[PDB]
């Protein structure tokens, strides 16, 4: 199943304050008015391709979506990124994990770290050996679909982790819905207001 | 704009390099910025 | 030319006579200036010795890559090692490494034959360069190498050889005849340092001592290796917590965050070329009047820095 | 006078008081003198 | 309707090209009277308005 | 042989062979800092 993502998936392209200005930038963005795959966590978490990068968003009221996995084989042959949110802290690791044959959260290593009603939005991209996470949160009023309205995602964390990623999978709490859209290299025009905030864009 | 320099921010060239190459990298900016100013003044003389 | 506004005018016009008029003068004023340095207050010392004093470097078909972060990078103590037979830098000049600062640094480490050293450069080609250690042509970093015959000869066929920064291993794999009697047939150790200059907060910063942070004077400042000459001032700019710098419509830097305490400072140039001198002819009077363009009269002494003029 | 407008950075941000040496000089005759 | 003037501009050619770097300012002097003849041309345009 | 200078100066000294690299205008190091530094705009020849 699919839905058309309107102007969601804009994010701050660099860690620079710009204000009262229009800026042209080329980066991996989610294309405007583009079909994103729609999934239900009630009664499903396949292994997707990662392509050049993933816009991900969960529509939620329950916190059944609790993490993500990124790698190539997902079977201890090679390093894989694991991210978990347990609603007390966020855990991030890149070990050669032996995950489950069907990964879920119960109701060798290098990098290791610890810190519907709602839409939680994320962007994952992997460039020059850095895995970059952006995010945003808002209330919403429709169960089926992403909101027809603009917002810009901002940096959550940057991981210097060097993985040659090709595949992806979300993690679900087991004994809610989510959307996946692949980024593409796009020139965007970004509008920054007086409060330094991106408030409109053109693909 | 870079005009072929390692950075368009002149202070990057001054902080990262030393005169044997920095004067060439800055000369790409001086050449390009000066040619960009001459282009503006020429079109303003014709518009005037 | 720095005496008075009529002298600044005579020098602007390259003339001793000045005809009656209003002349927009070039800044010949002294603007004495002082330097300011403001790297992060970080206390770890960078682990470069765990590269340069390692018992064995890797074989060049399968080179090791150390990451350096969150530390003071004394490059000068490394550069003071007598051993370094060659020491090159690209996009940085080595004199400035002492005075410069980065977000991460990677050190690649391996051994090659002394004949092969010339292949380790930006845009090189050859039987090592294209096949198992390629540099970017847009590199920014340093290459350091020295003969290690006293360490790595025996021959010592435990040492082996075979895109930018690609690692790849049927194989073309071969072994080195490193013997103490070998001139270019000696083993050479090599380290390649690669610098992350992206606009995130800096974490790998030179031995340079930080100063007090002078506001409201013309200063030759340096925050995290971002130098300039300007007046540093408090400002109302609503930086988001991840933003480290701010830019004008020109995409020139206009504001910064101090790494030592998270206040936002605007940057303004010192020069003020916005002066015009009203003069009768010099064949009438040496008297003049000065127009400070667009400025409020209560701000003139600050705007031209008249206390240091 | 109301029918001519600005939305254009190099003027409107200077009028809103840019510091890269570019400046706007006033006309000799003010709009009241015209 | 007829145009009569256009906005008078002054570009401080040294502060545009070199941004208060003394190092660049000293290099810009090696280009000679390019910078003064730009200021002269924009001043002639400004007085014309 | 076609040039005709006002004066010429021969600076003369001994160093270790790995340090001959340091006797160049753009370089630094324990020779090219603590005991013999060339001008960054040096006009001259280095013979070793």
């Amino acid at each position: 199943a699919y839905t058309n993502s309107f102007t969601r998936g804009v994010y701050y392209p660099d860690k620079v304050f710009r204000s009262s200005v229009l800026h042209s930038t080329q980066d991996l963005f989610l294309p405007f008015f583009s079909n994103v795959t729609w999934f239900h966590a009630i009664h499903d978490n396949p292994v997707l391709p990662f392509n050049d990068g993933v816009y991900f968003a969960s529509t939620e009221k329950s916190n059944i979506i609790r993490g993500w996995i990124f790698g190539t084989t997902l079977d201890s042959k090679t390093q894989s990124l694991l991210i978990v949110n347990n609603a007390t802290n966020v855990v991030i690791k890149v070990c050669e994990f032996q995950f489950c044959n069907d990964p879920f959260l119960g109701v060798n290593c290098t990098f290791e770290y610890v810190s519907f009603k709602n839409l939680r939005e994320f962007v994952f991209k992997n460039i020059d050996g850095y895995f970059k996470i952006y995010s945003k949160h808002t209330p919403i009023n429709l169960v089926r679909d992403l909101p027809q309205g603009f917002s810009a995602l901002e940096p959550l964390v940057d991981l210097p982790i060097g993985i040659n990623i090709t595949r992806f999978q979300t993690l679900l709490a087991l004994h809610a819905a989510y959307y996946v859209g692949y980024l593409q290299p796009r020139t965007f025009l970004l509008k920054y207001n007086e409060n330094g905030t991106i408030t409109d864009a053109v693909d | 704009s870079n005009f072929g320099a390692i950075s368009s921010v002149l202070n990057d060239i001054l902080s990262r390099l030393c005169p044997p190459e920095a004067e060439v990298q800055i000369d790409r900016l001086i050449t390009g910025r000066l040619q960009s100013l001459q282009t503006y003044v020429t079109q303003q003389l014709i518009r005037a | 030319c720095a005496l008075d506004p009529l002298s600044e005018t005579k020098c602007t016009l390259k003339s001793f006579t000045v005809e009656k008029g209003i002349y927009q003068t070039s800044n010949f004023r002294v603007q004495p200036t002082e330097s300011i340095v403001r790297f992060p207050n970080i206390t770890n010392l960078c682990p470069f010795g765990e590269v340069f004093n390692a018992t064995r470097f890797a074989s060049v078909y399968a080179w090791n890559r150390k990451r350096i972060s969150n530390c003071v990078a004394d490059y000068s103590v490394l550069y003071n090692s007598a051993s370094f037979s060659t020491f090159k830098c690209y996009g940085v000049c080595p004199t400035k490494l002492n005075d410069l600062c980065f977000t991460n640094v990677y050190a690649d480490s391996f051994v090659i034959r002394g004949d092969e050293v010339r292949q380790i450069a930006p845009g090189q080609t050859g039987k090592i360069a294209d096949y198992n250690y390629k540099l970017p042509d847009d590199f920014t970093g340093c290459v350091i190498a020295w003969n290690s015959n006293n360490l790595d000869s025996k021959g010592n066929y435990n040492y082996l050889y075979r895109k930018p920064f690609e690692r790849d291993i049927y194989f073309p794999l071969q072994s080195y005849g490193f013997q103490p009697t070998n001139v270019g047939y000696q083993p050479y150790r090599v380290v390649v340092l690669s610098f992350e200059l992206l606009h995130a907060p800096a974490t790998v910063c030179g031995p340079k001592k930080s100063t007090n942070l002078v506001k409201n004077k013309c200063v030759n400042f340096n925050f995290n290796g971002l130098t300039g000459t300007g007046v540093l001032t408090e400002s109302n700019k609503k930086f988001l917590p991840f933003q480290q710098f701010g830019r004008d419509i020109a995409d020139t830097t206009d504001a910064v965050r101090d790494p030592q305490t998270l206040e936002i400072l605007d940057i303004t140039p010192c020069s003020f070329g916005g002066v015009s001198v009203i003069t009768p002819g010099t064949n009438t009077s040496n008297q003049v009047a000065v127009l400070y363009q667009d400025v409020n009269c209560t701000e003139v002494p600050v705007a031209i820095h008249a206390d240091q003029l | 006078f109301n029918k001519v407008t600005l939305a254009d950075a190099g003027f409107i941000k200077q009028y809103g008081d840019k510091f890269n040496g570019l400046t706007v000089l006033p006309p000799l005759l003010t709009d009241e003198m015209i | 309707i007829l145009p009569v003037s256009m906005t008078k501009t002054s570009v401080d050619c040294t502060m545009y090209i070199c941004g208060d770097s003394t190092e660049c300012s000293n290099l810009l002097l090696q280009y000679g009277s390019f910078c003064t003849q730009l200021n002269r041309a924009l001043t002639g345009i400004a007085v014309e308005q």
